RNA sequence: UCAGUAACGGCGAGUGAACAGGGAAGAGCCCAGCGCCGAAUCCCCGCCCCGCGGCGGGGCGCGGGACAUGUGGCGUACGGAAGACCCGCUCCCCGGCGCCGCUCGUGGGGGGCCCAAGUCCUUCUGAUCGAGGCCCAGCCCGUGGACGGUGUGAGGCCGGUAGCGGCCCCCGGCGCGCCGGGCCCGGGUCUUCCCGGAGUCGGGUUGCUUGGGAAUGCAGCCCAAAGCGGGUGGUAAACUCCAUCUAAGGCUAAAUACCGGCACGAGACCGAUAGUCAACAAGUACCGUAAGGGAAAGUUGAAAAGAACUUUGAAGAGAGAGUUCAAGAGGGCGUGAAACCGUUAAGAGGUAAACGGGUGGGGUCCGCGCAGUCCGCCCGGAGGAUUCAACCCGGCGGCGGGUCCGGCCGUGUCGGCGCGGCGGAUCUUUCCCGCGGGGGACCGUCCCCCGACCGGCGACCGGCCGCCGCCGGGCGCAUUU
RNA sequence: CCACCCGACCCGUCUUGAAACACGGACCAAGGAGUCUAACACGUGCGCGAGUCGGGGGCUCGCACGAAAGCCGCCGUGGCGCAAUGAAGGUGAAGGCCGGCGCGCUCGCCGGCCGAGGUGGGAUCCCGAGGCCUCUCCAGUCCGCCGAGGGCGCACCACCGGCCCGUCUCGCCCGCCGCGCCGGGGAGGUGGAGCACGAGCGCACGUGUUAGGACCCGAAAGAUGGUGAACUAUGCCUGGG
RNA sequence: GGCGAAAGACUAAUCGAACCAUCUAGUAGCUGGUUCCCUCCGAAGUUUCCCUCAGGAUAGCUGGCGCUCUCGCAGACCCG
RNA sequence: GCCCCGCGGACGCUACGCCGCGACGAGUAGGAGGGCCGCUGCGGUGAGCCUUGAAGCCUAGGGCGCGGGCCCGGGUGGAGCCGCCGCAGGUGCAGAUCUUGGUGGUAGUAGCAAAUAUUCAAACGAGAACUUUGAAGGCCGAAGUGGAGAAGGGUUCCAU
């Protein structure tokens, strides 16, 4: 029964909710268990990076997030092809590969191609046989530099280009931003009915 | 804290604040929002005008990411840049104006509430209000559109 | 303070394990201090009490300097009977009175192959801990 | 998180996802088909040799069978194959070597056995784990003062506890070490060839389902495909463009769930009408034909020392005696409430009892009263003294002196220090290189230092001086205290 | 404990009305009923504040306490708040004086200044003629209180005006890569949970409201799956009287 | 469901729908109960709407929390 | 000259404290405040209490508080317990034909009355209306109160 002024509420408690209640008393225990597994995995895979293989830069979709980049699932086959890395070899040396991803633009492709090349320079490759090295990193390089890289490999950061202050030209001062948007919307809205009418008069005249 | 509740003060009063006549029964009046158009009509009409009925066009599979367009007014527009940038421009010898990219700050549209300090500025946004563009022009600035 | 997560501090648990311990564990529970001369001789502080061990009662109504022989180790009752530690029942029968082994001091040990092996284990370990403390 | 949202809904009550984003984890693949390779493939059996609890490896057999109605190698939508030309090569794996590298993460795992220090002195007590003491900071150990037991209440009596503590035994992965062995090419470019899952998709209709709304998914029935095709693109339909994937075959760890089970730890939980029904010979006794239902019920004592013996009685049961700190603990025995009863003492009693107010009488017990104000000052008598004021010598303290001196502090201006630190949506064709990161300048801030200079010292602070007060010592030796 | 005088009916409950010929209650012990979770509202306390908040994750050689605590900042993703309005496409909160003009709308272009309008009330604050007085007179200084009267007016209230969005009536003017079935502007009304120099966020406590067993005890019923013809009803078989 | 020479009879002391367990602590505008003390304030049985008349929503009546202001003085004493 | 024959002059002010003046005081349902009212457990604290006697329980003992309640003495008991500052709640009973356990008045009452019936003597025995033996009087009356079985019971059979 409502009483005086209040919000109309519809609590979703008409089923046997008490039978399905997930408590979180094992949350501290879960965090401990995940931590120990991370540490155990890192010791097992040393000196390979603890977080995992390197991931590519990808741009988040939709208008809400296209201004930001993040780590992708894996490098595309085109990116690996340009970088000169066989897709089968990439996984063994710590490069994630995503055959599903396609590069729509060349800016994204070059960003990840550069990321792969810069990763390859940073990579220290131990010989399969310690006594015999063929094309692996130098003994000196392996002996000292090799250490387990903690945290994401080459974290993906949103870079912002600084734009220095400048004198406003006459053209910029005369640019009508509001009217440009208003007409651009109408041009897109009426483009078809204009193509229909313009076409319709064409056979009318001819 | 149970020691601070009325329950402790109601021990020994018989009806526990619920009355001898009306009592505290299970659900006199129905459960939930029962009777909104009947015995509870007055409450619903008085505190919730508009509750019953259909209004407008329904849209299946609404993706709120598509309509994402956060706005920043003109009065708070200069907060998007460091105070060093604002003062250095005001005392700048040549008419060089700083470039403010509201998309970098996380805004897409510039609205025109308030007034601007009298100094040129290049504002970059996805969308501009009419008054917002007018006021930027009045102080000698420029509006630049981005995608 | 105890730090082992696999060792319990529960009062109910420790009492349960104590009062339901099997006999061989009850042997360890029924340890008694050695006398000063024995402690100095073997470098051992305590031994599990055995029948045919001479002991002194150092606590209770029968406390004194008399050296008596342990005639029965009743592990099920956690008590030992000593040869002169007795009392007079109503009908005249003489019954031993049970004394907890932690309240007696061994003055002479019944040495055989097993006790000598046990004693040299405790003394080797006590000495090894000195190689720790140092 | 989106989100109680889009949506569903007698658009009522109510119901209700997803995508993007941030995380945990992260791993990819195999067939059929299409082809090419002399079926190049598999199972079983017999024998021998070697590792060898049957796990097998190989060799043999004019041994058997499966299989062309299709086994295996290559290959699967990320394309693939062959040929030519170029480039780069000798790998990978499994089982027994030995020695044993190895926080494997709290020291691989499992089991066993051990490891500090008071029962000192005095006392309390039935017993003590109580109390007091144990020079010099010292009873002693402490990487151990968790817990339990022991006649209270114990770091030091005992088990234990702590410890990258010890020893022994067993088990497993890794690390290098001959072999029993198998297995062994790859990438690029060009030309040419090859390329896909059907009573399935899809359509109608029915029923269920869903937030899915002119139908989200599923199924039945009917219809029934295509190959520049097919599916999807959240409003039915036609045309058109575009986007996006490739259904109708299959495998796959992790992050996730876990009121059963095997072990284990813990708790601001319950404390025998509580907590599980069940602290106990509890799913027991008992009930019901049966499915099924289903209790009540813990405590002597430190130790049985569980009351010898005498005596009355047929005995149950008593009276003595005895054990014990206690039977005023005697075997359903810690404590032992109320209701109710017996007895004893006192009081009362014909308006049922009981009750409020007021007094009176009696009784119980208390004050234990039963000679019952002390405190301060002054006066008088009668004693005694470490004797008072004042002054001197030490020590301490309080207050004052920042125009007493250090120390310092508050703030401000100038120059300047540490390339000082940090930040900055300031600038950088000084300059460096791979088209951006560096490195610089500037600004802000902080921190340090350095001269002048700066108001003030309960912000903190010493020395010095002045005053006052106290204390200890000296003198003061009696009209004083 | 008893005596006497005055008073004095049995409580709980429902009820207009209970000492009732209304119901429950023989007696005593122990147990016994507004809870907890989610949501929401307001009020109060605390922190920070146009922001606020790590709750999910991670880091700290996990682990008596510690399943705690601390930290993150290119972990603030995200929530709520800072912007409303419209069904939606969408649009989206600043004006007043000083001039120089044009136009005659009562407006429009330019430079300036200022910077969230105005009116009535308004805690507080500011100024203040005049006063009060010392042993007396001459004029002064430090220096409080009284003070008519005036001024700046917080918050808040009311009223007028203004700004944004929807909608309507009206009427002209302007823009250009789109000369368009294009885009923008004015004025007068009216609809809005708007603006008009932010007040929120997190945490805690209380009270109320609700969904939940929902203060406790209580139906007649409904559903699913099972057990029964040892009684009894009826058929059959095989016996007995 | 059975079975009924029919009484809604009988179907294990149960029959106008057996018994057992579960759903299920089923719902109840209805009946009963609802546990310490003192202090201060203190009602309503009326309005309107409701398949409403033993119930609610609504306004009234209540309490709690405030907040916005108004009203001080000749005086340590006494004294306009 | 401010001080000085005298070197001194009560209490206060847990400011959430203390003090003064005036008016007021009914109360169901209900609301609010205070509680140095009460229960259980947790963090602190009381160099707290306790085998020279804790909790509990009893009390014609002594008192305090309007009250909720509390303190102390005595007795019993035999191992634990409490104050204060905060925290937390399964926190206070007279009722619910409440739940479980216990106990009364009724009350030494109703009752121990269906089917004809017992008596004498002896034995054993602590003890005889009731057992056993003997004698007598009776009944069942062969459709039995007789002798054997089925089902069901499950040791009830027999001896001591
Ligand atoms: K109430
Ligand atoms: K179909
Ligand atoms: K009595
Ligand atoms: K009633
Ligand atoms: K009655
Ligand atoms: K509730
Ligand atoms: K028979
Ligand atoms: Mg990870
Ligand atoms: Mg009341
Ligand atoms: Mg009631
Ligand atoms: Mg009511
Ligand atoms: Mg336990
Ligand atoms: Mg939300
Ligand atoms: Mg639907
Ligand atoms: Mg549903
Ligand atoms: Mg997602
Ligand atoms: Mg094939
Ligand atoms: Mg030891
Ligand atoms: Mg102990
Ligand atoms: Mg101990
Ligand atoms: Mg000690
Ligand atoms: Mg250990
Ligand atoms: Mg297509
Ligand atoms: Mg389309
Ligand atoms: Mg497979
Ligand atoms: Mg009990
Ligand atoms: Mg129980
Ligand atoms: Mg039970
Ligand atoms: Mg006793
Ligand atoms: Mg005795
Ligand atoms: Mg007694
Ligand atoms: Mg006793
Ligand atoms: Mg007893
Ligand atoms: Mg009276
Ligand atoms: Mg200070
Ligand atoms: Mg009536
Ligand atoms: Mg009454
Ligand atoms: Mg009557
Ligand atoms: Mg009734
Ligand atoms: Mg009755
Ligand atoms: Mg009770
Ligand atoms: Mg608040
Ligand atoms: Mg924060
Ligand atoms: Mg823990
Ligand atoms: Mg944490
Ligand atoms: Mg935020
Ligand atoms: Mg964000
Ligand atoms: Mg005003
Ligand atoms: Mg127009
Ligand atoms: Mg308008
Ligand atoms: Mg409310
Ligand atoms: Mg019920
Ligand atoms: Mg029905
Ligand atoms: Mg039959
Ligand atoms: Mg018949
Ligand atoms: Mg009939
Ligand atoms: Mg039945
Ligand atoms: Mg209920
Ligand atoms: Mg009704
Ligand atoms: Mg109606
Ligand atoms: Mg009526
Ligand atoms: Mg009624
Ligand atoms: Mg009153
Ligand atoms: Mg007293
Ligand atoms: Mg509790
Ligand atoms: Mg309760
Ligand atoms: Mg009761
Ligand atoms: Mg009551
Ligand atoms: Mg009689
Ligand atoms: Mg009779
Ligand atoms: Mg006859
Ligand atoms: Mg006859
Ligand atoms: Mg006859």
């Amino acid at each position: 029964a409502p009483s005086r002024n209040g919000m109309v509420l519809k609590p979703h408690f008409h089923k046997d909710w008490q039978r399905r209640v997930a408590t979180w008393f094992n949350q501290p225990a879960r965090k401990i268990r995940r931590r120990k597994a991370r540490q155990a995995k890192a010791r097992r895979i040393a000196p390979r990076p603890a977080s995992g293989p390197i991931r590519p830069i990808v741009r988040c979709p939709t208008v809400r997030y296209h201004t930001k980049v993040r780590a992708g699932r894996g490098f595309s086959l085109e990116e690996l092809r340009v970088a000169g890395i066989h897709k089968k070899v990439a996984r063994t040396i710590g490069i994630s590969v995503d055959p599903r991803r396609r590069n729509k633009s060349t800016e994204s492709l070059q960003a990840n191609v550069q990321r792969l090349k810069e990763y390859r320079s940073k990579l220290i490759l131990f010989p399969r046989k310690p006594s015999a090295p063929k094309k692996g990193d130098s003994s000196a390089e392996e002996l000292k530099l090799a250490t387990q890289l903690t945290g994401p490999v080459m974290p993906v950061r949103n870079v912002y280009k600084k734009e220095k202050a400048r004198v406003i030209t006459e053209e910029e001062k005369n640019f009508k931003a509001f009217a440009s948007l208003r007409m651009a919307r109408a041009n897109a809205r009426l483009f078809g009915i204009r193509a229909k009418r313009a076409k319709e008069a064409a056979e009318q005249d001819v | 804290p149970s020691r601070l509740r009325k329950t402790r003060k109601l021990r020994g009063h018989v009806s526990h604040g619920h009355g001898r006549i009306g009592k505290h029964r299970k659900h006199p009046g129905g459960r939930g929002n029962a009777g909104g158009l009947h015995h509870h009509r007055i409450n619903f009409d008085k505190y919730h005008p508009g509750y019953f009925g259909k209004v407008g066009m329904k849209h299946y599979h609404l993706k709120r990411n598509q309509s994402f367009c956060p706005t920043v007014n003109l009065d708070k527009l200069w907060t998007l840049v460091s105070e060093q940038t604002r003062v250095n421009a005001a005392k700048n010898k040549t008419g060089a104006a700083p470039i403010i990219d509201v998309v970098r700050s996380g805004y897409y549209k510039v609205l025109g509430k308030g007034k601007l300090p009298k100094q040129p500025v290049i504002v970059k946004a996805k969308f501009f209000s009419r008054r917002a563009e007018e006021k930027i022009k009045s102080v000698g600035g420029a509006c630049v559109l981005v995608a | 303070m105890k730090f082992n997560p696999f060792v319990t501090s529960d009062r109910s648990k420790n009492r349960k394990r104590h009062f339901n311990a099997p006999s061989h564990i009850r042997r360890k529970i029924m340890s008694s201090p050695l006398s000063k001369e024995l402690r100095q001789k073997y470098n051992v502080r305590s031994m599990p009490i055995r029948k045919d061990d001479e002991v002194q009662v150092v606590r209770g109504h029968y406390k004194g300097q008399q050296i008596g022989k342990v005639v029965q180790v009743y592990r099920k009752k956690y008590v030992i009977y000593i040869e002169r530690v007795q009392r007079e029942k109503a009908n005249g029968t003489t019954v031993h009175v049970g004394i907890h082994p932690s309240k007696v001091v061994i003055t002479r040990l019944k040495l055989d192959k097993d006790r000598k092996k046990i004693l040299e284990r405790k003394a080797k370990s006590r000495q090894v801990g000195k190689e720790k403390g140092k």
